[PDB]
RNA sequence: CGUGGAAGUCUGUUAGAGUUGGUGUCCUACAAUACCCUCUCGUGAUCUAUGUGUAGGGGUGAAAGGCCCAUCGAGUCCGGCA
RNA sequence: GUCGGGUGAGAACCCCGACGGCCUAAUGGAUAAGGGUUCCUCAGCACUGCUGAUCAGCUGAGGGUUAGCCGGUCCUAAGUCUCACCGCAACUCGACUGAGACGAAAUGGGAAACAGGUUAAUAUUCCUGUGCCAUCAUGCAGUGAAAGUUGACGCCCUGGGGUCGAUCACGCCGGGCAUCGCCCGGUCGAACCGUCCAACUCCGUGGAAGCCGUAAUGGCAGGAAGCGGACGAACGGCGGCAUAGGGAAACGUGAUUCAACCUGGGGCCCAUGAAAAGACGAGCAUGAUGUCCGUACCGAGAACCGACACAGGUGUCCAUGGCGGCGAAAGCCAAGGCCUGUCGGGAGCAACCAACGUUAGGGAAUUCGGCAAGUUAGUCCCGUACCUUCGGAAGAAGGGAUGCCUGCUCCGGAACGGAGCAGGUCGCAGUGACUCGGAAGCUCGGACUGUCUAGUAACAACAUAGGUGACCGCAAAUCCGCAAGGACUCGUACGGUCACUGAAUCCUGCCCAGUGCAGGUAUCUGAACACCUCGUACAAGAGGACGAAGGACCUGUCAACGGCGGGGGUCUUAAGGUAGCGUAGUACCUUGCCGCAUCAGUAGCGGCUUGCAUGAAUGGAUUAACCAGAGCUUCACUGUCCCAACGUUGGGCCCGGUGAACUGUACAUUCCAGUGCGGAGUCUGGAGACACCCAGGGGGAAGCGAAGACCCUAUGGAGCUUUACUGCAGGCUGUCGCUGAGGACUCUCACUCCGGGAGGAGGACACCGAUAGCCGGGCA
């Protein structure tokens, strides 16, 4: 069984769903944690300084 | 009793296991009556088929030379 | 797949977003839907 | 390099842990005040998945159902006594001072009232030797002389399920089935068949260890493989 | 002689799992690993669905430096960075 | 697919019929995940559809998903999260512990629904009939009420009970067939309410000294068979349900084999096979209440994932439709679905290619190699060697048989079950198709089954049982963490940890000099602190005294890393190759020499063997069995070859439609020579050369494809090793603080551990903070 096209058949799982807090399809319903806003992990909002070029 | 091993395994496999299996599927003495009705129930567990005295004993041999030393003192 | 109540409310709106720009908007602006979605070629949320 | 197998062990992941949820009981001793007014009838003899040997289901005087470690001979209907002035019969739990000399005993305690630590495996025993006012010397299954506190409880008799190790596994299937129920990763791939990146004995164009097998006791975790602090090796000579 | 019905036993395109040879077909493919004939295992250290756990110098590894989403002798993204 | 026909401006592919086929664990039925309206109707063809389209999963606008009893909801599972607490510089970080929560839609547990009808599309939801569960209210019952049971459970074998299904018998109802009279379809009817009980256990009676009983095991004077009896099953039977329903009609009765469902007996384990909520325990009447979420369609060679209407991938239930046969096998056929693995037309249809059939004579001569293809083939009977771990080898090998018809015997209760006999008879051929081992022998390796490089390696590599060694008495050894703390461990030496060798069998020699590890050590060496001397109004600073681990040094150890030579009849550096095995997967010389086998044998097997440079758990030797493992020989077979031929299907060629890409400095009809950076269509000289187009096989364009992986270079990168350099974890050790009372000791009061507690063990040590010396590719 090749790692390409045939392994793409077993892909009927739901992981990332529409978040309650921000609304991006980043709420990992198995982890109950958002990968975009960080809902379920932090009380604060997931923002990072590297999401923009250093001097901007 | 190790005839299920076939042409595989070896001599010590069909001498030891076959000996200790023909020895346990046998008739042994019971401490609650005095009859030969002692059968096995698993690993270490021994059972009588009379007044069903479910007792303890050596894994495959009912009475080990170490389990008979408890009687001397 | 079993959908919930909210999931239904959402998929419902997405279907109304699939309606064309009415004939009169063309006559009012004196002459394109960009959120044009197909059930096969496109992907929705969840 | 990479962390060796024994390093991944201590992390305590599923692969290396014991299926605790599938285990029966934490076999300890009963708490009597002082007087020996506790006794119990053995109702059943079950199998312990945690330690292969048989385990006795005992219902006491006050109806406290607890699984106790089973000594040889003891069966359904039999009565055993737990306390200070217990009977010197096989299967009775009492302190070392109250137990006479030259008697094979099991489920020995280290510190008094710990629930038992020593001599527990399939068919083993412990020999009680010296009796002083301060000390009670016990000979543990390995042959070591442990200077124990006479207030330490112990069960009289040898453990049941003896002579188990005397029969071979015959097939890997029998070993697989056993190891699935324990806290061990199986099978055992020799460190020599691995890559240099995976173990200190790994690599090479052929199979052999790099340095000598014997290693210092001061060796760090990741270099402590082979013969750990060997005082010698080999059979004869 | 029979009864019995054991087995990492046996034959088996039973379901299923695997993939030896053709170095066949294909090789701007049906397909970024496919097709066909052959071949192997098929009551067991078996095969499988879903749920769940282990995370990057770290996992996992019946060890091939194998696998960790077409990415592995150290994943991916963005930043350091022009 | 074909001929008709329908709608239409337009029809090969939209629709009707006929004729013809395809699919049978799927190409049918129901669904999970996922999709998300793709379902239904109407109107359309600019888009999408491998051609066309009047069709459509397309475009546009409407419509469509109705539940107390189907899921969800509740329960708890591996396990997850929140709060508290603790750590962290800190957190969205982290382990323990407490408390709460979440965690199962096919497929865990679970209070309760069946039959029919209805729509363009829903349906146990709506409608008709009937029935069932729960809470609560009133009325009656009842004072029990919680002990116990249930929920609730592995694998293998097996009897019993029993429904649907299928088949046999016969009757009735409807159809088919046109020499016979055979063939097909139907003959229905739930839930629920009632009732019956086999198995099992048990009680009374009985009185077996050998009996009772089983498919098997078994059972009994501690009481057998026989007899009566208490408890007690189905998704079963029987009755009701039902002058319900459904059916054009008849609107059956019996039977065998029996899925489901019920209930027993047996065996296996170095494996022991969830939990909880709920129910039961523990009545009945009437009335009421039963909210909320899901409910359309696909579920795949077009509704999912793979960029696509992708030949790929993806779970579950239908495993009992007929013949067949051991069979859920092949082949053929229903029920059902489809002609959408969706472009067509024409040429005896060439060459050439893909699949493939048959080839006279020879028969591996082909080739690295029988690669490819082939041969054998099912069932019965006779028969079966060496060797062997006694299991196997073995279906060895080899030999015979095999249909149809008539009439029968035997096993059994019987089958529409099996085994046999006698006569009759057809063919080239009787497992007539289909299904369906080729056989044997020598050697190597690995014991075996198994594992593996998803995507060029399936193997001798990995693993394994087996053997051995090492460490640890649990406040352990080993391992993770910065810490709080954690894995092993609900574990305790018959244990688990770390390594090595790799079934069995027969053995496994010698060396401890070097490296390693461990122990000891009079003496040497050995850091900082404190102490002593001088120096400083103090500091810096010079010497001394003391001294740990460590090192020196001695001993132990090779199933520990490893070693087993030269010279002469010892030397280095400890010993100086023993059993075996041997020109080996190891031997250079080497196609070693002898032999077997062939016409011929760098091959293969056997023996010899001074072994360039075999050899004992860096395991040595031997081996039955096993193997898509490497090598060789024989029998059989054959288009592999001698040597090629004919044929078959899809292409290929011509016509309609659709309609890409790789590549392109320019010029370019070339060839023979030469020249040139030494490998020119283009320069020089000649020769040749009218233009365009079709098919072809690919000589050339140092053809196209890829800023060579080789090689060197760069003061390039990375992975890896170590007695490279330097450092860090980490271990060991002295010292200072924690830290108390009276170079050896007593105590308890800090601190630690254990006990529920009382209290018990240890004790200024230990833990921790700091510093100092040693070791330190575990890490950078
Ligand atoms: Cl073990
Ligand atoms: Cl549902
Ligand atoms: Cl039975
Ligand atoms: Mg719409
Ligand atoms: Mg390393
Ligand atoms: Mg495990
Ligand atoms: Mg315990
Ligand atoms: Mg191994
Ligand atoms: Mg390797
Ligand atoms: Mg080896
Ligand atoms: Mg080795
Ligand atoms: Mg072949
Ligand atoms: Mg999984
Ligand atoms: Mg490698
Ligand atoms: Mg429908
Ligand atoms: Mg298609
Ligand atoms: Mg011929
Ligand atoms: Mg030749
Ligand atoms: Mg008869
Ligand atoms: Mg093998
Ligand atoms: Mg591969
Ligand atoms: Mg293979
Ligand atoms: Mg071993
Ligand atoms: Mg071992
Ligand atoms: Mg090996
Ligand atoms: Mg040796
Ligand atoms: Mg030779
Ligand atoms: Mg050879
Ligand atoms: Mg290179
Ligand atoms: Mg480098
Ligand atoms: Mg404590
Ligand atoms: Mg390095
Ligand atoms: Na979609
Ligand atoms: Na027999
Ligand atoms: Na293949
Ligand atoms: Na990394
Ligand atoms: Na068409
Ligand atoms: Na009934
Ligand atoms: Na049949
Ligand atoms: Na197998
Ligand atoms: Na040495
Ligand atoms: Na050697
Ligand atoms: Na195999
Ligand atoms: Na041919
Ligand atoms: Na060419
Ligand atoms: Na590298
Ligand atoms: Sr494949
Ligand atoms: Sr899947
Ligand atoms: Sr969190
Ligand atoms: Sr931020
Ligand atoms: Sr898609
Ligand atoms: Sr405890
Ligand atoms: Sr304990
Ligand atoms: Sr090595
Ligand atoms: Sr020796
Ligand atoms: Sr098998
Ligand atoms: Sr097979
Ligand atoms: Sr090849
Ligand atoms: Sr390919
Ligand atoms: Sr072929
Ligand atoms: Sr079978
Ligand atoms: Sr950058
Ligand atoms: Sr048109
Ligand atoms: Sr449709
Ligand atoms: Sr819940
Ligand atoms: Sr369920
Ligand atoms: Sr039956
Ligand atoms: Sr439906
Ligand atoms: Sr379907
Ligand atoms: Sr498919
Ligand atoms: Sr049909
Ligand atoms: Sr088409
Ligand atoms: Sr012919
Ligand atoms: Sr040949
Ligand atoms: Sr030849
Ligand atoms: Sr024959
Ligand atoms: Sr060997
Ligand atoms: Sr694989
Ligand atoms: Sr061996
Ligand atoms: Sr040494
Ligand atoms: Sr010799
Ligand atoms: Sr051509």
């Amino acid at each position: 069984t090749g790692a390409g096209t045939p392994s793409q058949g077993k892909k009927n799982t739901t992981t990332h769903t529409k978040c309650r807090r921000c609304g991006e399809k980043s709420y990992h319903t198995k982890k109950k944690v958002c990968s975009s806003c960080g809902f379920g992990k932090s009380a604060k909002r997931r923002d990072y300084e590297w999401q923009s070029k250093a001097g901007e | 009793s190790s005839g299920r091993f076939g042409a595989r395994y070896g001599r010590v496999s069909r001498r030891r296991v076959a000996e200790i299996e023909s020895e346990m599927n046998e008739d042994h003495a019971c401490p609650n009556c005095g009859e030969d009705r002692v059968d096995r129930q698993g690993t270490g567990i021994w059972q009588c088929s009379y007044c069903d005295y479910k007792f303890t004993g050596g894994s495959y041999k009912p009475e080990t030379p170490g389990g008979k030393t408890v009687r001397r003192s | 797949g079993k959908k919930s109540k909210a999931t239904k409310k959402r998929l419902a709106k997405l279907d109304n977003q699939n309606s064309r720009v009415p004939a009169w908007v063309m006559l009012k602006t004196d002459r394109r839907n960009h959120k044009r979605r197909h059930w096969r070629r496109n992907d929705t949320d969840e | 390099g990479r962390r060796i197998q024994g390093q991944r062990r201590g992390r305590g992941t599923s692969t290396f842990r014991a299926p605790s949820h599938r285990y029966k009981a934490d076999l300890e001793h009963r708490k009597v005040e002082d007087g020996d007014v506790i006794a119990g009838t053995v109702v059943d003899i079950e199998h312990d998945p945690a330690r292969s040997a048989p385990v006795a289901a005992v219902e006491f005087e006050d109806g406290d159902r607890r699984l106790i470690l089973a000594p040889e001979g003891v069966g359904v209907g039999d009565e055993l006594q737990v306390g200070v002035s217990a009977e010197i019969a096989p299967g009775n739990t009492l302190p070392l001072a109250e137990i006479p000399e030259g008697v094979p005993v099991c489920n020995v305690e280290s510190s008094p009232g710990d629930g038992g630590k020593f001599a527990r495996a399939s068919g083993v025993n412990a020999q009680l030797l010296t009796h002083d006012r301060n000390v009670a010397v016990v000979k543990l299954p390995s042959g070591e002389m442990k200077r124990l506190d006479p207030q330490c409880r112990a069960t009289i008799g040898v453990v049941a399920g003896g002579g188990r190790t005397d029969k071979p596994f015959v097939k890997a299937g029998n070993k697989h089935h056993k190891m699935k129920a324990r806290g061990t990763k199986w099978p055992n791939v020799r460190g020599v068949a691995m890559n240099a990146v995976d173990h200190p004995f790994g690599g090479g164009g052929r199979q052999h260890p790099g340095k000598p097998k014997s290693i210092s006791r001061n060796a760090p975790p990741g270099r402590k493989v082979g013969d750990i602090a060997s005082k010698r090796t080999g059979r004869g000579g």
